[PDB]
């Protein structure tokens, strides 16, 4: 199709992963007038700029969010809060959202693959990855995601950490 | 005669402040093309 | 095509020049009786008709204005007080309205032309253009524009007077 083929090109310069010592652990999405990233990866952001900037972390919501530098505004995804019954994009496939569970079947997915930004067909982000729980043939994702004001956090039952 | 300079001091310097304070509160509606000021506060502040 | 040409043709005695010492420094616009410019754009406009006025200078909004006399009223815009998502005109091609920001891509754009406004599909004025923010590939815009009752600015971070 042709959402696949759009969000690879825009995930291209959303995404600014970290190293562990040369290894590969996270990444970083730039999405609206803010850099963030979870709070359980390590390592330094591999890009120059994005390297040394004053982050905040909040260990409640796993997550660690900066202020992105003025001169690459312009390289910044689009978010959005709504998240009605459907199917939604990802790096690796696609992802529905059902009864509050965000689905994918297991095996898609590997540790190392934290904070992948998921989009809508119009490219908007909705949510970050931080986890898997196997439930049967198929995975819920510990997610973190936003409402209108606040950002919020939905952990599935027994889940693992990646 | 230091008391009355005083007091005309205390009374120049409240009235500019007054001035000063209905200027602001006033001002912004004499800027935005529709000029909508409501009644209530043109009794209030003295708007035209 | 036609958009671009009425949006000329609307400014076309709408627009007038603020020289200083002879050279063009800046513009103002006229629009509901309110002959509206930045208020640090330096010199006078060619119109000795309209420089026997008196303007109500702010430097919380940058913006001083003053009446339109009887005699051109007839030559003056129209205004609109509400900014949905998508496209809106500019002398030097086309905006964008994204997230409450005007933006237009760098390079055009340059100081000198702060004054002129920015129209709208309808060819109403929408907002007074003071400077931008270049940042990337896209200059946001730092805007003065009125909402239903008052007179707002909107200003990106790191801009600059143009």
């Amino acid at each position: 199709g042709k959402r696949e083929r759009m969000c690879m090109k825009i995930e291209n310069d959303c995404i600014f992963e970290v190293k562990h010592e040369g290894k590969v652990t996270g990444y970083a999405c730039l999405v609206g007038d803010k850099v963030m990233k979870p709070a359980h990866v390590k390592g330094v952001i591999d890009n120059a700029d994005l390297a040394k900037l004053a982050f905040k972390k909040s260990s409640k919501y796993d997550l660690e969010c900066a202020q992105i530098p003025v001169h690459m505004r312009s390289d910044a995804s689009k978010y959005t809060h709504e998240k009605p019954e459907g199917h939604y994009n990802w790096h690796h496939g696609a992802v529905q959202y059902s009864g509050g569970r965000f689905t994918i079947p297991t095996g898609a997915g590997k540790p190392g693959d934290s904070g992948r930004p998921i989009f809508d067909n119009k490219g908007r982000v909705v949510a970050i990855v931080l986890g898997g729980a196997n439930e049967g043939s198929r995975t819920a994702l510990s997610v973190v995601t936003w409402n209108k004001d606040m950002v919020t956090r939905v952990t599935p039952e027994g889940s693992e950490e990646w | 005669v230091g008391m009355s300079l005083l007091a005309l001091i205390s009374i120049f310097a409240s009235c500019y402040m007054l001035v000063a304070a209905r200027s602001k509160c006033l001002t912004p509606y004499a800027l935005t093309p529709g000029a909508a000021v409501p009644w209530t506060l043109g009794i209030l502040c003295c708007a035209p």
